[PDB]
């Protein structure tokens, strides 16, 4: 059949997104000493990405409505492949920038077109099942990931994590030409509006820009973090004003007048910032605290994908006879519960099943949270809007994800030095159990000024560990209150 | 308000770690963890060959 | 060996600078542990605040050199003395809360 | 090098603050040991209990620091003695759990 | 062995962040080898097996 | 003061290990207090202003 | 060298502890360098090849 | 200078462990500077530039 091909095809074009996405992160060590640079100089490899994307995303529906949404997704596939490749076979640090920008503008109409395509062309009678399956590559290309990129880096020469993208890249457009034949979509030329976009510009820029440079910079202590706050904040506020009095929407801004819709939005932003602001400790948790590698860091949140991949189809079946609300509240209770879960049990001496049954339990949460309410975020619209709704959801939720880094990170150091200051007091003299320790140091040969840098690493460790489930508690308390708002959304499901 | 809490507290006592004035090998030990003793008891005896 | 006498026995309250004012000698106070829960009470008195914050004496850096600094808000112990015709009906231990 | 009995044997409990109150000397128990199973039952008493619970005698006291959102209790080793007659004949060793 | 990893360490392991779980130990064997097949196929110290 | 708190620290700081990221420093300065005034509003070691 | 680096270390990494996991381990080796070309071309100890 | 800093270290550096990552190598170097100018802008132990 034409439709499980087509299936199969969207799903490969969502998923190499996210593939792309994760690895890079997991291989930027490597990268960064291959190409004589620093950590800091080349995290520069990801920010570029950051900005490109989060301009691409809000884009899609605009050259939707002008190019062809089938024309635009078999082009944006093709340069997203050629771009992955001149990555892949770059040479130096400034290059891989450049091309990294390019592949970052390239690819932003990959998931919301693809979403798009998906829901309009399986009939109705299946859409429950449709967008059950899209879920799920969203879902399990973020662990498919990491164990990949860990093995190419720490066997083969980097490069080809950015070339597996090729082949998958000439499978969709192999297969999206032989399928999609006949099936265009209706087209409609119209005047460009300047202002907004360069204002639209500017302003997602130096939000980026922002979040993913302030932690160095010790954030507000920095004019230069200054600065870029108040551009961001202007510029947004003065093209939130004007796009509501422009005649030609470069923005679709009138599907917030639909509560659903704005229910929907705030609910999966800002359950996905906790979320994707927690998962991003455990690995750099592992890999620093307890000397894990990358491979078996990745490996610690396969755990995850055992329930979703089963229950999808299930959930997806049943959709008929379930009030999707209870889905979401069920799966905020979960996400409470698998927190509450590692902030309780966290040990310096963990084994790998210390952090795996959670992720166990969170698969469920994960499940039962993202095909209940983007169906409710996309309830009741007529067919040819998808597309622009489908932007609209996927650019709060990059925002939100990159907000919930932003703060995680900072709070996590802080309270380490927190920790780390309350706990250097006891080590002073007039303490037993403190020159005892020094005494067995000076045993094994150590110096007392390496004795003292062992025991501040020691603190270190600690103070962590500390800090790091002090932010769990936190994340599940919040969501605890998160749990209510879901009820506010009308039921006109279908 | 007219109090102040904390819960930052810990009951605290004297302890004194028994050390021997003369150097030696030993032959007897006459308590473990858990023992009463009192003031004046012998606790340790050395080989007085030496 | 150790030998821990099981006797005359006080308690350490670790307070943040901003209670530390209006506390004097003599004040009354009461304690209550957690082995024991909110069944028994103790009586005592503050016999005086320490000239140090604990932090005085340390051997090491309080945060590290490559990192920033972050404000903490400082602690400073404080002796209470407990009734001791509570302890031998009811005895404490080293280092339980209260 | 280390000479290691095989002789006497005790067990450390390292039970929580909050469930040793009605603890007593010579109270009857019984131990299964992670080597032998459930099929091997040891029988004890309680020879004493400890002052200084965990944190007093370490380098690196975990405490209710102000500013901890996360509350913590405390542990104190009771000691317990072993029936020698099961101990030979199925032998135990240093660290193993029960 | 007489004695567990953990209870033979060099170092003791640091108190914990107040959190305690229950893992499972693990005890060393001697475990004697051929030398007539060594000088074939020589070993040598920390190699995995 | 003639040097920097991470250059006279009690553990010195290294700077050359490829795994350095840029850090504003810091100087101690001493300032004299009155003494007319503590006697009024004592203060002990280690508090902050 | 006859030694791995995990062992012949300051430390001797633990295992048995409980929380063990497989890494492959690297065994130092010695090579030699032409010394009439290091005067051409100096070297420093501790840089990368 | 005649070693990497990594080399020449407080605590020495651990290569052949298993979980090694490659990091760029730092080599420091002497510079000196005019004593007239330093006359009139002092400079103190630590300060970056």
């Amino acid at each position: 059949a034409q439709l499980v091909i087509m299936t199969i095809a969207l799903s490969l074009a969502t998923f190499m997104q996210v593939l792309d996405s994760t690895i890079a992160n997991v291989a930027i060590p490597t990268i960064a000493g291959n190409l004589g640079s620093s950590l800091s100089q080349g995290t520069w490899v990801i920010t570029s990405f950051g900005v490109a994307n989060a301009i691409s995303i809000p884009l899609t529906g605009w050259l939707a409505k002008r190019v062809g949404e089938v024309k635009l997704f078999l082009w944006s596939t093709i340069a997203f492949a050629i771009a992955s490749w001149a990555c892949g076979v770059s040479s130096s640090l400034n290059m891989l920038i450049f091309f990294r920008v390019i592949q970052g503008i390239v690819a932003g109409p990959l998931i919301p077109l693809s979403q798009s395509l998906l829901l309009n062309n399986y009939p109705p009678a299946k859409r429950s099942i449709a967008l059950a399956l899209w879920s799920m590559t969203v879902i399990v290309a973020p662990i498919c990931g990491p164990i990949l990129g860990g093995y190419i880096s720490d066997n083969y020469h980097w490069g080809w994590i950015f070339f597996i993208n090729v082949p998958i890249g000439v499978a969709v457009v192999l297969m999206t030409l032989q399928t999609l034949r006949g099936r265009e979509t209706r087209t409609e030329r119209r005047r460009i509006d300047a202002v907004g976009l360069a204002l639209l510009v500017i302003g997602i820029g130096s939000l980026q820009i922002m979040l993913d440079r302030g932690k160095e910079l010790d954030w507000f202590s920095s004019q230069e973090i200054i600065i870029l706050t108040v551009v961001a904040v202007v510029a947004i506020c003065f093209l939130i004003v004007w796009e509501l009095t422009d005649d030609n929407p470069i923005v679709d801004l009138s599907l917030f007048k639909s509560r659903n819709f704005t229910i929907g939005c705030l609910c999966i932003s800002l359950a996905y910032m906790l979320y994707f602001g927690a998962i991003v400790l455990l690995p750099q948790l592992l890999q620093e605290v307890y000397g894990y590698t990358a491979t078996w860091a990745g490996l610690a949140s396969a755990p995850v994908g055992i329930i979703p991949v089963i229950l999808s189809p299930i959930i997806g079946r049943f959709a008929h006879k379930l009030d999707m609300r209870r889905l979401v509240t069920f799966s905020f209770i979960m996400y409470a519960v698998c927190f509450y879960w590692r902030a309780y049990t966290f040990e310096p001496g963990m084994d790998f099943g210390a952090s795996a049954w959670p992720q166990f339990i969170q698969g469920f949460a994960v499940a039962c949270f993202f095909m209940p309410l983007t169906t409710i975020t996309l309830s009741g619209l007529p067919p040819e809007r998808l597309a622009a709704a489908s932007s609209l959801s996927n650019f709060t939720r990059t925002l939100a994800g990159s907000i919930g880094t932003s703060i995680t990170t900072t709070m996590w150091t802080n309270r380490e030095s927190m920790h780390h200051a309350q706990l250097t007091e006891s080590v002073n003299p007039f303490n037993p159990n403190a020159q005892a320790m020094y005494s067995q140091l000076e045993g094994l040969g150590m110096t007392q000024q390496q004795a003292s840098g062992w025991i501040a690493q020691q603190i270190t460790n600690q103070g962590l560990i500390i800090s790091a489930n002090e932010i769990f508690w936190m994340s599940a308390g919040i969501f605890l209150v998160l749990l209510g708002l879901v009820w506010f959304a009308k039921p006109p499901f279908g | 308000r007219h109090f102040e809490e904390t819960d930052d507290a810990y009951v605290a006592g004297n302890q004194i770690q028994i050390m021997s004035q003369v150097s030696g090998s030993v032959t007897k030990v006459w308590a473990d963890n858990t023992d009463f003793v009192k003031e004046g008891d012998v606790l340790v005896t050395l080989d007085p060959t030496d | 060996m150790a030998v821990v006498p099981a006797t005359n026995m006080w308690v350490d309250a670790n307070f943040k600078e901003t209670q530390i004012a209006n506390m004097r000698i003599g004040q009354p106070v009461t304690i209550t542990t957690d082995i024991y829960g909110d069944d028994v009470k103790y009586t005592g008195k503050v016999v005086g605040l320490d000239m140090g914050t604990g932090s005085a004496f340390s051997l090491l850096p309080a945060q590290n050199a490559t990192g920033n600094w972050i404000k903490v808000v400082q602690r400073l112990p404080v002796r209470i003395e407990l009734d001791q015709k509570q302890l031998e009906q009811y005895p404490l231990r080293i280092g339980l809360s209260t």
